RNA sequence: AGUAGUAACAAGAG
RNA sequence: UAUACCUCUGCUUCUGC
């Protein structure tokens, strides 16, 4: 029998040419089940495992167990090391300022000038943020609002001024307050008249209560990080833990990251913050120069590299030193501003997730053990794995159920600034005037080091120096994952090179499906993904035409909107079949109304509604595009054009599409789980703000388009406008004498 | 019995394809196998729970 | 049982 | 206790840069 082997393609086609077939992206990505406490505690232990030979002291502020590796004894083994020497960083930073003249003071200026212009609402555009008040993750926009309302009680109205600087000035001051009060809504019963047997009914009204916490508690909550586990993380067997930051720290990170971002843009040997074609364009030229500059009759070697335990080693105290060097020329107020973010990370606290679930198999019972009650149970009932961890956690464990994590960068957030520290290593280029020359690329943890020397024996000795150089910065190169070869082909951030960056279609494959915004939006997105892949990721017209076929399939089944003439049975399909019979111009019907798919390679860039508009019936187009239809709702400038996309590599970046606003451009019902919890009270709180904002937008129509500016009252604005509007309408003669006096009377009360 | 129930239910004149929650269907789907949730206070007091 | 795989679900709540 | 062969829920019992 003829025994097929799939690898045998690699005999004919080389690995890079057909790398797409080494990525299983038609399959399901790994997800996490239950708790992430065992994953977090592991990180907590491993972070201190690499810093255990440093200096251990007790924080006089928090009262926690702190560990300081920086300027510790140098390692005598290949085990991960956070023992980075301050001088060796400062030298590498100096070397960067010499090679790139007056970049630090230039980058500092741009950031400092931006900070002044930066509004407080800049902290709204974020993901799930830790809210210190309720001690749970919530949307950034809410997590911000809860802090502003709480700060108003403790008497800190820097937020009202509009700038982020005075709001940041309030945050560091709020630590000094002896007690921090915050609203905590609590239910109250209230009889209301009704048509009952006993003509009334009880409605549980929310009532805000002033709850206080001590100076220490707030300081810890402000330095606390809430931990989870990384779900949908590709190309990984075992799982790993991640962390979310508070509203306090998030203010100062934005500036320091923006500062490093300004440096990185101008640095040659950085993969960030550039992306897409711009990234390739740079790396191509960099590779061409790093190739063609090499000494003739020598050997150029590319180390396909990667750093293991990136976040677990890198210390905040080194990142603090970096800002102080970068802000040397900048004024003293900005120096102290940039110093806070690292100072907060230097004394950060880790929240250990949910906890551990214990069960009797015979009794068939289960129960979650909260993190504060971890040592309530004798450790004989925990399994070996957890028992060992919990004992190692003990000297870092706090009574409230948190872990003092002074070292490491649990959450990360500093990507741009962590890249720069990597570039600083690539800037050195030589040690002891030896007969080699190294220079590489940096994308946070990911790197690719080029080495030009006499012979390969010299090259490897040159690589050995880079390894030992990186150990003094806190960067541990992965002997396992990292490998070396003669220049011509290499790998850098899932991009494969072979005398030019090769096409890798499998990386972008998951994005081809129904994105799940709505019928009208997903159609545009679907084709825009197909046409953009023909361009960038080399999809031939045959595969491209098939990608259109396979979309309409997934689209028609997902939105249950098969062709009108097709006799596929379904609740919606019943009305679609009538529309097909009623409509004359059936080619004018959209795919979502059981019309035909008319898309091909050429017309991917044109919206479906525009393509068919001329072919539509006069009645149908009226219904489809009814100005006051109930489906669409109050459109936000982002709500129309932009939508989220999650590619398997970098953060969730929102792409923009082109679609016409019609009946199909609808929204889905809110998650109703909230109705059964005590969170109910937020529904009223929302609909209250909703009324105010919706009435403000009725007075100022431009509020929807461009952000309203003003430090004055929101009512004061609405009053003066409606006063003028009434006066001018009267004098013009749109308003009568009956209405004007009534208008001036109502406004008179305000 | 479940296969027979399927072949019978799929062969009948009724519109619905629903299957009665029989002893064999309940076993087959694995009914009420979820471990009963209890308070932390009782669980910490109980020794057999590990 | 089974899914699944370092921990869960195999319904939860009033 | 009881209403409860009733009622509500299906991402909102922690998803970061």
């Amino acid at each position: 029998g003829m025994n097929i082997n799939p690898y045998f393609l690699f005999i004919d086609v080389p690995i890079q040419a057909a790398i797409s077939t080494t990525f299983p992206y038609t399959g399901v990505p790994p997800y996490s089940h239950g708790t992430g406490t065992g994953y977090t505690i592991d990180t907590v232990i491993r972070t201190h495992e690499y810093s255990n030979k440093g200096k251990q002291y007790i924080s006089d502020v928090t009262g926690c167990t702190m560990v300081d590796p920086t300027n510790g004894p140098l390692p005598e083994d290949n085990e991960p090391s956070a023992y980075a020497q301050l001088d060796c960083v400062l030298e590498a930073l100096d070397r960067m300022d010499e090679e790139h003249p007056g970049l630090f003071q230039a980058a500092s200026q741009n950031a400092m000038e931006t900070l002044m212009v930066t509004t407080v609402d800049k902290l709204t555009q974020g993901r799930q943020t830790f809210d210190w008040t309720v001690c749970r993750n919530q949307p950034a926009a809410t997590a911000l609002n809860t802090t502003i309302t709480s700060f108003r009680l403790n008497d800190l109205n820097g937020a009202d001024k509009g700038g982020l600087i005075p709001f940041c000035q309030d945050i560091i001051d709020s630590l000094d307050r002896p007690e921090m009060t915050f609203f905590s809504v609590k239910n109250i019963k209230k009889k209301l008249p009704a048509k009952n047997r006993k003509g009334f009914l009880i409605k549980r009204i929310p009532m805000k209560v002033k709850d206080k916490i001590t100076k220490v508690e707030y300081i810890k909550r402000a330095l606390s990080l809430n931990t989870m586990t990384k779900d949908a993380e590709r190309g990984k067997l075992k799982r790993r833990a991640i962390a979310t930051a508070g509203i306090q720290i998030r203010g100062f990170v934005l500036v320091v990251e923006n500062l490093a971002k300004n440096i990185c843009e101008n640095l040659e040997q950085s993969g960030l913050p550039v992306g897409g074609n711009e990234k390739k364009a740079k790396l191509s030229n960099a590779v061409a120069k790093m190739l063609s500059n090499c000494p003739p009759g020598g050997i150029s070697m590319t180390v396909t590299g990667d750093n293991t335990k990136w976040n677990e080693c890198l210390n905040p105290r080194i990142f603090l030193a970096m800002t102080e060097r970068i802000t040397r020329d900048s004024p003293i107020w900005f120096r102290d501003f940039c110093s806070i973010a690292p100072v907060l990370f230097s004394n950060k606290i880790a929240r250990l997730g949910k906890g551990f679930m214990i069960t009797s198999k015979t009794k068939r019972l289960k129960a979650q053990i909260p993190c504060p009650d971890l040592f309530s149970i004798p450790l004989e009932r925990y399994n070996e794995e957890t028992r060992a961890k919990l004992k190692k956690l003990k000297p870092f464990f706090n009574e409230e159920g948190t872990a003092s994590l002074s070292p490491g960068m649990m959450m990360g957030m500093f990507n741009m600034l962590s890249t720069v520290l990597g570039v600083a290593a690539l800037g050195i280029k030589n040690i002891g005037n030896k007969e080699y020359l190294w220079d590489g690329l940096q994308s946070s943890d990911d790197f690719a080091l080029f080495v030009n020397a006499k012979d390969e024996e010299t090259c490897m000795e040159g690589i050995n120096d880079f390894y030992r150089t990186c150990k003094l910065l806190g960067i541990n190169m992965s002997k396992k994952k990292s490998y070396c070869n003669e220049t011509g082909m290499f790998e850098f951030t899932s991009m494969f090179y072979r005398d030019g960056f090769v096409s890798n279609f499998a990386m972008e494959l998951p994005s081809f499906g129904v994105a799940g915004v709505n019928e009208s939006a997903d159609m545009a997105i679907g084709m825009t993904i197909i046409k953009n892949n023909m361009i960038n990721n080399g999809m031939g017209p045959a595969t491209a035409q098939t990608a259109i076929q396979l979309f309409i399939a997934d689209y028609r089944y997902t939105y249950k909107c098969h062709r009108g003439d097709s006799k596929v049975e379904g609740k919606r399909m019943k009305i679609i079949k009538e529309l097909w019979e009623n409509t004359k111009g059936r080619d004018g019907l959209l795919v979502a109304d059981g019309g035909p798919n008319i898309y091909n390679l050429r017309n991917l860039h044109i919206p479906e509604i525009v393509l068919k508009y001329n072919l539509m019936d006069p009645e149908y187009k009226g219904r489809l595009l009814h100005p006051q239809n109930p489906f669409v709702g109050h459109l936000s400038i982002e709500g129309i054009k932009e939508a989220d996309i999650t590619p398997a590599h970098g953060p969730v970046k929102k792409m923009d599409y082109d679609a016409v606003s019609g009946t199909h451009s609808w929204r889905t019902k809110r998650n109703r789980s909230i109705l059964n919890t005590d969170q109910r009270n937020m529904i009223l709180e929302e609909q209250c703000y909703a009324k105010c904002c919706n009435l403000f937008e009725a007075c100022f129509n431009s509020a929807s388009y461009r952000k309203p500016v003003g430090q004055h009252s929101m009512l004061e604005a609405m009053a003066h406008r409606l006063r003028m509007d009434a006066r001018l309408d009267y004098e013009s003669g749109r308003m009568s004498k009956d209405d004007f006096e009534k208008a001036m009377a109502h406004l008179g009360e305000i | 019995k479940l296969w027979r129930d399927c072949v019978n239910t799929i062969s009948n004149e009724e519109m619905s394809n629903e299957l009665q929650k029989t002893n064999y269907a309940k076993w087959a789907t694995g009914d009420g196998l979820t471990y009963q949730k209890i308070m932390k206070e009782v669980a910490i007091d109980d020794e057999t729970m590990c």
